[PDB]
């Protein structure tokens, strides 16, 4: 198509710091937040 | 006696933890009475065998997080200081979103600590950074879900010798400050699913 490729630096490569930071900070914001509380029996 | 039980988080857990974080009425006051409860009967901290009262930490995965999120490994309690704390450490910035002046800037889910948090969940060992070990039992639980064995293994010894920017073998604020500079993570910190 029009334009080139392999022109001034493009995109950087994948990075694993941000794949994992991605989903550990979705994993573990819900996560921790998923406790909430309120249901205590006190039986 | 025994019952379906199934627990969720509906608007009342939601709106409860999200003022936590999102402001600070009595709506998290009583939830500190019925989670601090769970203290056999204390009412003053919670330890480890309270927080596996929740489905959430019988449930987890790693929980690491969830453990080192109220209290590192040294204490076996956890007063209402860091309840706040954590649950509330969610806040969303406010004072450094390009303002420079507000009415109430408190030290709270600041950048500073955005990497003491997730610090904290990942600080197992306290070497104050995350070692291999620790970053490992996530990272694998977090891709073991489709990841062969020797695959994990060499996607996990590569993982921190790449990321390794200390050099420490090791991370949890050098590459996640300079990862930061490239994504706000700070403001994700922040629970809402309303847009
Ligand atoms: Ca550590
Ligand atoms: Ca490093």
């Amino acid at each position: 198509v029009d334009l080139l490729a392999v022109k001034k630096k493009q995109e950087t490569k994948r990075s694993i710091n941000e794949e994992i930071h991605t989903q550990f900070l979705d994993h573990l914001l819900t996560g921790i937040e998923d406790i909430c509380g309120h249901y205590g029996h006190h039986h | 006696m025994g019952s379906r039980a199934s627990t969720l988080l509906r608007d009342e857990e939601l709106e409860e933890i999200k003022k936590e974080t999102g402001f600070s009425h009595s709506q998290i006051t009583r939830l500190y009475s019925r989670f601090t409860s769970l203290d056999k009967g204390e009412n003053g901290t919670l330890s480890r065998e309270d927080f596996q009262r929740i489905p959430e930490l019988a449930i987890n995965p790693l929980g690491d997080r969830i453990i080192n999120a109220f209290f590192p490994e040294g204490e076996d309690q956890v007063n209402f200081r860091g309840f706040m704390r954590t649950l509330a450490h969610f806040r969303p910035i406010e004072d450094n979103e390009k303002s420079k002046d507000v009415n109430g800037p408190e030290p709270l889910n600041s950048r500073s600590n955005k990497l003491h948090f997730a610090f904290r969940l990942y600080d197992l060992d306290k070497d104050e950074k995350i070692s291999r070990d620790e970053l490992l039992q996530v990272l694998r639980m977090m891709v073991g879900v489709n990841i062969s064995d020797e695959q994990l293994g060499s996607i996990a010894d590569r993982t921190i010798q790449e990321a390794d920017q200390d050099g420490d073998s090791a991370i949890s604020f050098t590459e996640f400050v300079k990862v930061l500079e490239k994504v706000d993570v700070e403001q994700k910190m922040s629970i809402r699913f309303l847009h």
